């Protein structure tokens, strides 16, 4: 069997027989005590809750379960799931044994998360705000040392957007690192249960004992799940004893945007009330989020639309498109443009020569002669250069117009815009990442090629 | 975050108007506070 | 605005109310809204009432506190009652030793508090209670409601129940396809199946503020209302102003007997901040008209600097009084739908826009504007329109002659680039009792000395049905509200006037 964190314990039981399947080793110890009664070891109404518990239909209904040991008397949370042979109850010790504030705490679960988003509700268009604003707010719930919003991007591979730390820490804002770093296993499982929680790297896992057994069960769905051995040493490197990971879901079939990532510099378990709160707030944020997306890509497409009528009243009135204020820059986020107009060469921003394109052109007619090619990286793209264009010139789009014009937008290495300052370690990650994209630029989004599809359509 | 504050409408001059009546994070408030000391 | 001048009537219909109760009479309902400035002493006398009262709801009790030493300065009369006391005394000594120590550490936080609401126990008898503290201009208040004799396990998975429920609804709300109708729809089933009430009502105020039931979920034994509209004075400004501080109204028992509030001070104790505050009799009269004993209203606030867009109205047949964790999950639920609401809006808002300038070009490209499929009625939300060069009608239009005194009133008293109006007879035009409710609103767009270009609208009642007036009831209120919009159209909202004075521009 795997291993658990060793703050809390674990038993498995029979769905019908509620007998012990397996259990992790320190379940012994902590209840202040194999396939026996698993009701035997808790007092009357815990059972009678438990039991409740596995007939419900829908176990995550009745997941923060709140227990009593018959061997001492001390309050447990235990949260259910159905592995597939049965059931897996995860205890974590309350800290509060006074019924009153154990009520108390579990209002104001729901009290501070209604207060948290409602400074949410507060902001007026602007994720950069929204995303500071909930950093901020959980970083006051929870207290962390560090607390960050990684955007998972179109490549798989994230950037720290937003953070809030000590003075004395460093910052981590604007830093890229590749895909590869957080396995794809993972993004799926956050999906599942939508919150990973790490208490001390540095602590030893406990073994889970199972029974006469088939196939082992998965402890995927666990909370206790110990570290793997790549994140404890990533984390041992980077300066981070504890950690909190909570997923951002949106809309899109649900899909992950990114995650909300605490680093605190020694071990620290946050209580049950306050996790909870953190867990709202996030629901309400990926709401929030969803929607802003959305209304950011309707206004993307209000604007490229103006732009695009002001180009066809120039284009009416053939360079000249070109030659004005609004010019074929505004519909894409490009470094550079040029336009091919019978010959003669109009480049604008980061360009490459007349005899550059020229070359690029009899390239295109060559191998790709169609409507127009797209890529982040010319050189791979089968051109036999693109060491003349050095990282100036990088990515390119091509929409064929005629025979001989052409429009071209350039878009130059995606270092040039990547501002970050400063083994398994941050250091590494941002060297590697920046391998990878070596010559490459940003990809061609859909809506900006619909754009130059609309704009070539109509000439 | 803070408590909820309420306002009293009244009307005062020509116009209606609604009259009026932290360090430490809220982790370190919940452990001051949900603090089992005071029953030896 | 219209929601400051609503004060006075407001005012004005209070004090009628009050006469008819003094004099022992009936309440006319009808002629109260036909027959209504105001000294500061009606309008100061309203508020204080309606704000310091001095009566609570008869389902819990109510302490004022002295921050200094934990004196009592008022308290209400079932006080004792329900602790199995005298003003000036140490509230601490009525709880147990533990209770009374939470109290103090409640007493003592500044800025925010942890320990509320409480859980207490009485010291002669060990009742439990949720004592939930707010401070008013004079001390604290404390609510004291009673709690259920089970066990702790048992609350709090009570609670965990409630909070299980909302997020479940949250993730329906949020997995839905791109419809406000479908979200109003979904919120009022969740909310009905998690607090568990006979009716459930969406209520959306207007931009006259009055309201109208746009979604509704009930038992088949019950009248349907989803379909109404009813005057805006039926809220007074004062619970709509409350209600974006006390996001969630209670009212347990219509037909239950206040408790008087016992109270050195100089005056009345304010109950704004306060969850017994008992209503006042004629919406208790309202009620029992409705035959509603409870009622439970959560407020949908947007951003828009916080608008109240509209209320979600429970009702039940009998007593009903929820726990508080329910409360609060349908809080959280109401702001997951203020959320959703508010950015569907703004998402209407841009695909309007778009709508309206493909149009714009579509009209500018090709009296071709009324000869061909997008014509000009579809610029702007019409029941018809013309264009005056000739004349040429389109949809629900007057007659050549009837157009042609409009042109020459409009020319006799306005000369003037645009009219917009939502009723001729209001506007003063003589001939607007020839045309009946057909074209009832009127906007106008001026192209030269001669050419015009008209959107007529008719009036609201067409598009409003309901399968249904001195006694105060819903049939009344929809009475009272067709009677208010006799010769009145729907107003022309302000992109209508941005749509129609663009293309006024385009053409000349
Ligand atoms: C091992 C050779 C590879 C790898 C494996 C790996 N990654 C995860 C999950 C995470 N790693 C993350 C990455 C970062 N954390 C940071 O602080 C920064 C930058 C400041 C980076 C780049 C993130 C995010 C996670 C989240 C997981 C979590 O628990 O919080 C795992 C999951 C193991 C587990 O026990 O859950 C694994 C095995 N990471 C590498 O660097 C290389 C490529
Ligand atoms: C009394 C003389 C005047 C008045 C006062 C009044 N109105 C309210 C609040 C509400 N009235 C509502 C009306 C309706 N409720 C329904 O279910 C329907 C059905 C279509 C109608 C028309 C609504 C809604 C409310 C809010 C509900 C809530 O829970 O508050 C109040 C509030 C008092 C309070 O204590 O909350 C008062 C004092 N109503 C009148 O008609 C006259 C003019």
């Amino acid at each position: 069997g795997g291993y658990i964190q060793p703050f809390g314990c674990m038993i498995a039981v029979d769905e019908s027989s509620f007998r012990i399947i397996g259990y992790s080793e320190n379940a012994r110890e902590m209840l202040g005590i194999m396939g026996t009664d698993v009701r035997s070891l808790f007092t009357s109404s815990s059972s009678i809750l438990l039991e409740r518990a596995f007939v419900a239909r829908e176990i995550t209904l009745l997941n923060p379960v709140w227990i009593h040991s018959k061997n001492t008397g001390k309050p447990f949370y235990a949260i259910l799931h159905r592995i597939d042979v049965g059931v897996v109850i995860d205890l974590e010790p309350a800290r509060t044994e006074d019924p009153a504030l154990s009520i108390a705490g579990a209002v104001q679960s729901q009290k501070l998360a209604v207060r948290a988003i409602s400074q949410l509700q507060a902001l007026p268009g602007d994720i950069k705000l929204l995303c500071d604003t909930v950093v901020e707010s959980v970083r006051d719930l929870t207290g962390y040392d560090r607390v960050m919003v990684h955007k998972f991007h179109e490549d798989e591979h994230g950037e720290v957007v937003a953070e809030s730390k000590r003075d004395d820490l460093e910052p981590y804002i604007g830093l890229h690192y590749p895909a590869t770093d957080i396995p794809q296993a993972s993004r799926f499982l956050f999906k599942q249960n939508r919150v990973r929680m790490i208490v001390d790297c540095n602590a030893t896992p406990v073994l889970v004992v199972q029974d006469r057994l088939t196939q082992s069960m998965c402890l995927v769905g666990s909370t206790l799940r110990a570290p793997h051995g790549c994140h404890s040493q990533y984390m041992a490197n980077m300066g981070s004893i504890a950690s909190l990971a909570m997923a951002v879901i949106i809309n899109g079939s649900m899909r992950l945007w990114g995650l909300v990532v605490c680093h605190h510099t020694s071990s620290r378990c946050i209580p049950f009330p306050l996790r909870y709160a953190c867990e709202f707030l996030m629901q309400a944020f990926g709401l929030q989020l969803n929607m802003e997306l959305q209304l950011a890509l309707q206004m993307s497409e209000k604007r490229v639309l103006r732009t695009q009528t002001l180009l066809c009243d120039m284009l009416l009135r053939p360079a000249g498109i070109v030659t004005q204020s609004p010019s074929i820059m505004d519909l894409v986020k490009c470094d550079g443009a040029a336009f091919l107009y019978h010959g003669k060469y109009y480049p604008l921003g980061v360009a490459p020569s007349e005899v550059q394109i020229k070359d690029v052109v009899e390239w295109l007619l060559a191998n790709h002669a169609s409507t127009g090619l797209s890529t982040d990286s010319l050189g791979d793209a089968g051109y036999p250069g693109a060491a003349a264009l050095g990282d100036a010139v990088c990515g390119m789009a091509v929409a064929y117009i005629t025979k001989r014009d052409f429009l071209f937008w350039f878009r130059s290495h995606t270092a040039k815009e990547i501002k970050w300052g400063g083994r398994m370690h941050p250091r590494s990650s941002f060297q590697a990442f920046l391998e990878v994209v070596k010559s490459r630029s940003q990809p061609w989004e859909t809506a900006e090629m619909d754009a130059i599809h609309s704009l070539q359509l109509i000439l | 975050l803070s408590d909820q504050e309420y306002m009293e409408l009244v009307f005062e001059n020509g116009q209606i108007l609604a009259k009026g009546q932290r360090t430490k994070s809220i982790m370190d408030l919940y452990e001051a506070e949900y603090n089992e000391d005071f029953m030896k």
